[PDB]
């Protein structure tokens, strides 16, 4: 599975 | 940069930014704990249950009449009715309120929680449909008190009626 790191 | 540009920056579930897993098959992104089944890291191509529930929503289209409440209850617990279970509990965590569910309370002769309900229903010990929605459905048996802060008291009102809708809904109920 693709993936991501996201930040407020 | 944007490594998944055409998915969600945000988890489906719980609206809060992270470490995500990105559908393959539609824009949504879930942490690897809010979806339920847990993401499997390496599967590719990954489909969410959303969009799993699509596909077997399309293939077999549902009748006029629905199903009766029993009727559903008593099934087995096969493919199709875990999976359904389980897209109905990620329906409840979808709400916020549902964390005052989530955890094990610090009463009732039998306490019940949405983790403990997502633990038996990942390990399959629900044999039939019944033994989810039972368990379900205990939690807010178990908060049957009027709390001095009312909205404690709407809270599980509240997620009581999204279940119930959710269950009806997802599994065609009359
Ligand atoms: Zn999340
Ligand atoms: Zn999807």
């Amino acid at each position: 599975a693709r993936t991501k790191q996201t930040a407020r | 940069s944007d490594p998944c540009p055409e998915n969600s920056n945000i988890c489906e579930v719980c609206n809060k930014w992270g470490r995500l897993f990105c559908c393959d098959t539609c824009p949504r992104s879930f942490h690897e704990h809010c979806h339920i089944p847990s993401v499997e890291a390496n599967k590719n191509p990954w489909s969410c249950i959303f969009c799993r529930i699509k596909t077997i929503q399309e293939r077999c289209p549902e009748s006029q009449s629905g199903h009766q409440e029993s009727e559903v209850l008593m099934r087995q617990m096969l493919p199709e009715e875990q999976l359904k279970c389980e897209f109905l509990l990620l329906k409840v965590y979808c709400d916020s309120k549902s964390c005052f569910f989530a955890s094990e309370p610090y009463g009732p002769q039998k306490p019940m929680w949405l983790n403990k309900v997502k633990t038996s229903l990942n390990e399959q010990t629900y044999t039939r449909v019944e033994g989810f929605v039972q368990d379900m459905r205990l939690i807010f048996h178990n908060h049957k008190e009027f709390y001095r802060e009312d909205k404690f008291t709407r809270l599980g009102i509240q997620v009581q009626d999204i279940f119930e809708k959710n269950f009806r809904n997802i599994f065609a109920i009359q």
